[PDB]
């Protein structure tokens, strides 16, 4: 599964707490990218592995 | 890094093709089936002439 | 530049033109005058950064837009004026098809 969601706000909330990100907030979803390649993210200065 | 979007417009080149809208080969399909329904239903099935 | 008010934020924090079309400096081709021009002004194509629209505004990546006529003319060194708009070197025909 690459990367999705269903909005900009979990998404930026993504980069924000990697560890304590909410996965499903009230009506959207969020799923979190695992893959052979971990691929690094970079939204302005605040990054994830 | 560049945050995308998949809204329905990207998926209109897909949703409409009249490939996803034929019934012919999935009827096809059903019909060339080794062991179709064990049962089957008689109620509503067509409209009767009065 | 001038620009619509509905221009994404998220645009804004990536490494992006100012204008709406990132001008594919090698990626449109190697010396061609349609494909260039196509994928710098034609906006029958999204653009290769984000493929869900063509731009982010109409009134610079048009070639007969605002950002056009009030910037791009042929820069000039014995220009009367003289002065340096650093948004020229994004909206020159004969740069953005000088690599």
């Amino acid at each position: 599964p690459a990367l999705s969601a269903s909005s900009r706000a979990l998404i930026d909330e993504f980069m924000s707490v990697k560890q304590t990100h909410a996965p499903i907030h009230y009506g959207h979803y969020i799923i979190e990218e695992v893959a052979p390649v971990r691929r690094i993210l970079k939204f302005g200065n605040k990054v994830v592995f | 890094n560049l945050l995308l979007a998949f809204n329905l417009q990207n998926a209109l080149k897909v949703l409409c093709h009249p490939r996803l809208h034929t019934p012919a080969h999935t009827l096809n399909s059903l019909n060339a089936a080794p062991a179709p329904r064990d049962r089957r239903e008689t109620y509503s099935l067509q409209h009767r002439r009065p | 530049i001038v620009t619509p008010v509905t221009a994404d934020v998220a645009y804004f924090q990536k490494s992006n033109s100012p204008r709406g079309r990132a001008a594919c400096v090698v990626s449109c081709e190697n010396y061609n005058q349609e494909v260039a021009e196509g994928l710098i002004y034609d906006h029958s194509r999204p653009d290769a950064a984000y493929e869900y629209r063509s731009t982010v505004n109409p009134w610079a990546s048009q070639l007969g837009s605002l950002g056009d006529i009030m910037y791009n003319s042929s820069y000039r060194q014995t220009a009367v004026p003289g002065l340096y708009s650093p948004c020229r070197a994004f909206f020159n025909k004969e740069e953005l098809l000088r690599n």
